[PDB]
This record gives C-alpha cells, structure tokens and sequence, in this order.
C-alpha cells in the first residue's frame, strides 16, 4: 500500500 | 488566455460540469480561467481549483513512476540497451508534469497568496505552494534540489504556523496539512522520524478536540485522522 | 506532423511505453505518427493503433454521454433557466470527440485500408471504420446522421462479407466485429431484433467451432463469446 | 448495465 497524502475535500 | 473572453461564473459552472464528466484538464482550465479574473476565490472555489489541478498532476506523477521504473530496470546490469526512447518519453512526461506545477504555483504567487488574508484562505494557499514544489521535488535531481525541498518546507511551515495559532485542531484543512507536511518529511526530506511525531502528535490533538464536533463536522475530521493512522501503521 | 522526426521504432516502442504509464493520448499521438510513416502496420501494431483511440474516444464519450444526460435534464419542464453553458460545453467535448473521430477515420482512408489485402487485416480496419462511424452516430442529431448511419453500416457489412468467407467462426476479429455490428444494430439503426439475432447466430456458428481450437485459442474466443451472451441476456 | 461491445486485444 502507498501512503495517503491528504485527499480533496471535493 | 483561452479563457479571457468566459465569464467568471460561467467559468465556475464549467469547472463543475468538467468535474462530473472527469474531465480534470478542462476542469484546470477552467479554474486558471476564473483565477485569472482576479478576484479571490470562495471556499468552494479554491476547492474546485485544488481538485482540478491535483487530479490533473495524480495522473502526471502515476505515469513517471511507471517510467521511471522501467528506465530504472534498464539501467540495471545485464539490460539489455534499447537506445534513448525511455529517458526521452520520461522526460517528455516529467516537463509536462513541470509545467503544469510551475503553472499552479504562479497562480498562486499572482496573486492567490498575497489577496488571502483569512486564516483558511491563506493557509488553504501555502499548503498548495508546499504541495506543488514537493511534486517538483519527487522528480528532481540536479543542482536545484535542494532549493525545490527548502521552498516547500518553507511554504509548508509558513503554513503550520498560521493554522496552529489560528484554527482548531481538528480543522480539515489543518489536517489535511500535517498529513501532507509528514508525507514531505518522510519521503522527501529523508526524516522519517519527523514525519511519524507530526503524524501522531497531529492526530492526538485532533482527537481531543473531537467532542467540540458536530456530527458532520465529527465525520470530516475523523476521516483525515483515519488517513495519519493508517499511515502510522505503515511507517511503525 | 510532429511525429515526423522521430524513428517509426522509436514511435512504436514508446505507444507501448504510453500503454503502460496508461497515456493513451501520448500513445495515440505515437501510433498516429507510426501509421504516417507509410508502411503497413502489423498485427501487434494494429492492436496498439486501436487500443490507443478506442480509450481516447471512449474518455470522450462518456464524459458526452454525462453532459447530455445533464443537459437533458435542464430542457425539462420546471427546470431553472441556467443559461447556455451546458450545451457550450457539451458541444465543446462533443467537437473535441468528432475531431478524433475524423482523425481515426482519415487514416483509415490514407492509406490503412487500401493497402490491406489480407483478410485479418483488412476486415480489422472495415471494423474500425464502422466503429468510428457508430461514434460520430452517437452524438449525431442534423441532416447528416442518415448518412453517417449508412456509412458504418456499409463499413460494417464489407468487413461481414469478407469475414464469413475468410476466417473461422470462432476467429476473435470477426467475433468482436460480430459484437459490435449487434450493437450498431440495437442502438443506433433501431434493428433489435437484427441485433439479437446476429448476436445469437455468431454464438452458435462460434460454439460448433471450438472444438477445433487449442487451449489459448479458447480462451480468447469464449472470452468474446461471453459478451455476446452477456448482451442477449440484457436484450431478451 | 451497459451492453458490451467489443474488448481491446491488448
Ligand atoms: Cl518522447
Ligand atoms: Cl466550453
Ligand atoms: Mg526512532
Ligand atoms: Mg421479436
């Protein structure tokens, strides 16, 4: 699994 | 600019239209067209430029991945040569993807960042600024190296500063922010341990803060700490 | 043409490097530029020719098929008036569509097809002249759509004809122009019940043939056999 | 859902 950046709020 | 002659709100209607149909370049676009009115842009209207352009950039830094892996294969021992056509194609790819950040962060730099004087506006900004050079910085190697990773520790901090003394902890795009702050510790300043307290540290003071929540507010801010856990467990 | 310069080796390396980064207009742009040199393609660079457009219009279509369905929508009674920037945009993809459309076919036309003498290859380009056809059909509304209709469908019979005499029933080209000649027939002439029973004939006669067929021979067959069948599930 | 037509090869 590739880490999480921050997702948009959209 | 293409986009000159649109009305502003026709503009916004069309990025919406764009981002239902997926078609994230023209939803870009749209929203460099309406940027570039120069008003400043609502909350929903920086979400739609942010959208746009990380869709646009996702799917840019997906395809040099893939190609530079290959060229990584081929420059292994015992490869067999297949002359410049890799390099030149990852090449090809990686100018686009630098073209379209260099065209964000001038979006920001004229003017987004210095009309944006609220605390979510500015902060929504820095964390662009920090997000677009560390992209350039996933695909640096030459002499400017390090200045691309100091612009975005810069950008990013500017931005931790701000949101600490002026949001609560469980704010999304404060969240948002040290997540993305803590991936840029870990994989491109080569501190992980940086990258794991800012996780963990984020993610207590947010759970804290919890019981001051709505419960739609409760639902968006558990989401992001979802995201800081999961990366702790990869990273611990 | 901006391909001209580059090795057509070169072109067909990097369409199978775009394949794989998933840049299928970069690997239409490549396969486009092969196509130009003038030589014939083989039948590997025939599937790279149809992959790469077959997922550059497929983007197009749906994103169209998203903004007609809105568009559709604003026409009903009740709607608020939202001025004209949903048939704007929609015929802005809609155009963007068509464009790629007559690029597809002019190869075809200059000179894919009058040089193909062999049956797999000619009766693959007759399939695609059809298919690029049945989408400027889809989104076709003026004086031209009879004639545009006519046009796949003459594409698709000449490829019929010389795939009933020239290959096996189980052959996978003739299979999916079979496939998609039904589609034709169900949603864009108004022939349901051409197109069920074409769907039901080209499974039997395929079926009766298998036995002939080594085990990857199969495979690929069946797996062909199967959307005929999914299809006349969904249509009876 | 949508009917089929057909599969790429590749
Ligand atoms: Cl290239
Ligand atoms: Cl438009
Ligand atoms: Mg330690
Ligand atoms: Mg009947």
């Amino acid at each position: 699994k590739r880490r999480w950046s921050a997702p948009e709020s959209r | 600019g293409a986009m000159g002659s649109m009305e502003r709100a026709s503009l916004i209607q069309k990025a919406k239209l764009a981002e239902q149909a997926e078609r994230y370049e023209d939803m870009a676009a749209f929203m460099k067209g309406a940027v570039e009115k120069g008003e400043e842009l609502s909350c929903e209207e920086r979400n739609l430029l942010s959208v746009a352009y990380k869709n646009v950039v996702g799917g840019q830094r997906a395809a040099w991945r893939v190609l530079s892996s290959i060229e990584q294969k081929s420059n292994e021992e015992g490869s067999e040569e297949k002359g410049p056509e890799v390099r030149e194609y990852r090449e090809k790819v990686e100018t686009e993807l630098q073209g379209v950040c260099d065209t964000v962060l001038g979006l920001l730099d004229s003017h987004l960042i210095k009309e944006a004087g609220d605390a979510e506006s500015r902060v929504f900004y820095l964390k662009m600024k920090g997000d677009y050079y560390r992209y350039l910085a996933e695909v640096a190697t030459g002499d400017d190296k390090k200045r691309i990773i100091d612009s975005a520790r810069s950008a990013y901090q500017e931005a931790m500063d701000i949101s600490k003394k002026e949001m609560p902890p469980t704010n999304p795009i404060r969240l948002g922010l040290a997540l993305n702050f803590s991936v840029f510790h870990y994989e491109i300043a080569n501190s992980p341990e940086e990258a794991i307290s800012l996780a963990k540290t984020t993610f207590d003071e947010a759970m804290a803060d919890l019981h001051t929540l709505s419960e739609d507010s409760y639902k968006d801010s558990t989401l992001i700490m979802q995201l800081l856990r999961d990366n702790l467990t990869l990273w611990t």
